[PDB]
């Protein structure tokens, strides 16, 4: 149907679980753009609701540090979500390979993060699953845009509302307050924010135990701590951020438009 | 740091 007739499909790019992401061009507008095809007889009913809400939430984002969704189509049997085309690869191998940030080029990461994340909460969108896994460099070069992907996990709310919206996201980055099977909203993705910052700047995780009843029982105590020598040369500023995201009470957490504004970052 | 998974319901790890 629509697909074929609007955008030329060029080389794989990737691939993932019944999906597979080739290069494509809108062949009238002449820009090319990511084509993620996915099997969708392959899908099982969760994952069908899973992507028919990641294609609605991502679709009413607009924000340049955001991996855009410019079109959603469904044929006979394939659905089609065309995204920019990012090639710079995941935040996290980016983590992996230069082991760690300096403040300056994390605080430059955590602006753009928060921008996203901002402009999800004011669109009336929790992501739910902030990770290193989940943000995309635009491309290779230094500098390069961070861009908040994969909002298969992402729920809508109505202004600040919470609500249990359910047991969902990753272990190491879960807040306490989905931990804890409390209403939640919002907060939730600065927590996250929190537990990336943490790894930026030194390179492993605030929380991380192969018991997860000892990592569950870390992250609703707060039990973190900025180890010694490395933390030792850290500025009180980055700790400070990072202490008012790793709030325990969500309500006590910084906010997005917050911490923005806190002198570590000074973008807003 | 290891990679971790997206998970949409609770499970005792």
């Amino acid at each position: 149907t629509r697909f074929t007739e609007e955008y030329q499909l060029f080389e794989e790019l990737g691939k993932g679980a019944f999906s597979v992401v080739r290069r494509c061009v809108k062949v009238l507008a002449g820009q090319e753009y990511a084509a993620k095809i996915i099997n969708t007889k392959k899908l099982s009913a969760r994952d069908h609701q899973k992507l028919e809400r990641e294609a609605r939430i991502c679709r009413l984002l607009k924000h340049p540090n955001i991996v855009r969704l410019h079109d959603s189509i469904s044929e006979e049997g394939h659905h089609y979500l065309i995204f920019d085309l990012v090639t710079g690869g995941e935040l996290f191998e980016d983590i992996v390979a230069r082991e760690y940030y300096s403040e300056a080029d994390a605080s430059h990461c955590i602006q753009q993060i928060l921008e996203a994340v901002l402009h999800c909460h004011q669109m009336g969108v929790v992501h739910r699953d902030l990770k290193p896994e989940n943000l995309l460099l635009a491309s290779k070069l230094k500098g390069a845009a961070v861009k908040l992907a994969d909002f298969g996990l992402a729920i809508e709310v109505e202004g600040e509302q919470q609500a249990w919206f359910g047991f969902a996201g990753t272990p190491g980055y879960l807040s306490p307050e989905v931990l804890r099977k409390d209403p939640y909203g919002k907060p939730v993705d600065l927590w996250a924010c929190g537990v990336i910052l943490y790894i930026l700047l030194v390179g492993y995780p605030p929380f991380w135990d192969e018991d997860q009843h000892r990592l569950y029982k870390q992250i609703k105590a707060g039990a973190y701590d900025f180890p010694s020598p490395e933390w030792d040369t850290v500025t009180p500023e980055a700790k400070d951020l990072i202490n008012k995201m790793l709030t325990i009470n969500p309500s006590k957490r910084i906010t997005a438009a917050e911490a923005l504004k806190h002198p570590w970052i000074s973008h807003r | 740091l290891r990679r971790q998974h997206s998970y949409d319901t609770f499970v005792d790890l």
